[PDB]
């Protein structure tokens, strides 16, 4: 599939209105309608919105959807604990033989404590890993709340295609969250670029660390 | 009235073929683009592919080398086969009837989802690399060990044979698309101790009967 971009985390207190954006492109949202799904652990996604703004029977009216040209939005008014879940937009995309593309997903949290911004540590590949013909960049992310982030990697200033693996956030002893992300490269890729960056997005913050082979 | 029901082994052997079927009731097999999606634990939703009753198929390009889908109109069923599975294919598999051209008025229909776990008796011991402390002031430095490409869980990491406990932070492992795990353990230490104090990570991976001690030194 492709990429519909969503913020990692949307949060509020009880009764507040939360909104979730979805950013796509000409080939998907430009030419097709959008659906919204509510996703709970261990079960199939539940359809909340189809055809941009229509609710299936049984879905309360406090969920509503809107769609622009290549952007879409889901609004959850009267935030309740029961609404805590992951939410995914999705649209057909006219590329290749036809693809159904899900968004990256947005965790909705009813805030149980103040927000907390992530700390980020980035390690370059070790000389001995490079001696074993491999290269791994390590991005460690700690002390954030709510428990969802996006990790994007850059080579110089361009987003990296492949080789990225990222954990789901896990709760620390102090009830904030931690996660980690790994970028796998050949030694040639590592040595041939000027720099690589780990960029972490969380609520109202972005933190980016950069390392260089020289 | 429309009902989709997934069916197939919930526990499957690695390298063998993962098979699931979906039975459709209350709707004609021609009314939808019949589809499979999956969600590995802790990850996002991934569309696997869609099939129409004529046999037209479109597959996620990241799975097309190992995925086949089929439709049996006399049983009102459709099915997926996923070859050469690893732990990376453990996931909630959900079937659905998707409306390609938004021709049906009620939107798509969804099954219940089923968590399928890929089981393997195989093992692989970790590679261990140092995450060296940079060249740190003022105050504290971070150093650690990267424990890469092992299977199955768990591994345990200690520092200086358990004498070093404060400032230690071992991060839960990532499961890579190869089906192997990796994790990092990092300790924060006084910058003033780097030239003098020895720091050794002790990695134990009992399933492979592997142990590694790695001295983590500056540079």
């Amino acid at each position: 599939q492709s990429v519909l971009t969503q913020p990692p985390s949307a949060s509020g207190t009880p009764g507040q209105r939360v909104t979730i954006s979805c950013s796509g492109s000409r080939s998907n949202l430009g030419r097709n309608t959008v659906n919204w799904y509510q996703q709970l652990p261990g079960v199939a996604p539940k359809l909340l919105i189809y055809s941009n703004n229509r609710r299936p029977s049984g879905v309360p009216d406090r969920f509503s959807g809107s769609k622009s040209d290549t952007s879409a939005s889901l609004a959850i008014s009267g935030l309740q604990s029961e609404d805590e879940a992951d939410y995914f937009c999705a649209a057909w995309d006219d590329s290749l033989n036809g693809l159904y593309v899900f968004g990256t997903g947005t965790k909705v949290t009813v805030l149980g404590q103040p927000k907390a911004a992530p700390s980020v540590t980035l390690f370059p590949p070790s000389s001995e890993e490079l001696q074993a013909n491999k290269a791994t960049l390590v991005c460690l992310i700690s002390d954030f709340y709510p428990g969802a982030v996006t990790v994007a990697w850059k080579a110089d200033s361009s987003p990296v295609k492949a080789g990225v693996e990222t954990t789901t956030p896990s709760k620390q002893s102090n009830n904030k969250y931690a996660a980690s992300s790994y970028l796998s490269l050949t030694p040639e890729q590592w040595k041939s670029h000027r720099s690589y960056s780990c960029q972490v997005t969380h609520e109202g913050s972005t933190v980016e660390k950069t390392v260089a082979p020289t | 009235q429309v009902q989709l029901q997934e069916s197939g082994p919930g526990l499957v052997k690695s390298s063998e073929t993962l098979s699931l079927s979906c039975t459709v009731s209350g709707a004609s097999i021609s009314n939808f683009y019949w589809s499979w999606v999956r969600q590995p634990p802790g990850k996002g939703l991934e569309w696997m592919g869609s099939i129409y009753y004529t046999g037209t198929i479109t597959y996620n390009p990241s799975l097309k080398s190992r995925l086949t889908m089929s439709v049996d109109t006399s049983k009102n069923q459709f099915s997926l086969k996923l070859n050469s599975v690893t732990a990376a294919d453990t996931a909630v598999y959900s079937c659905a009837g998707l409306d390609r051209f938004n021709w049906n008025d009620e939107g798509d229909c969804w099954g219940q989802g089923t968590l399928v776990t890929v089981f393997s008796a195989s093992t692989k011991g970790p590679s261990v690399f140092p995450l060296a402390p940079s060249s740190t002031s003022g105050g504290t430095a971070a150093l650690g060990c990267l424990v890469k490409d092992y299977f199955p869980e768990p591994v345990t990491v200690s520092w200086n044979s358990g004498a070093l406990t404060s400032g230690v932070h071992t991060f839960p492992a990532v499961l890579q698309s190869s089906g192997l795990y990796s994790l990092s353990s990092v300790v924060t230490v006084p910058s003033s101790s780097l030239g003098t104090q020895t720091y050794i990570c002790n990695v134990n991976h009992k399933p492979s009967n592997t142990k590694v001690d790695k001295k983590v030194e500056p540079k």
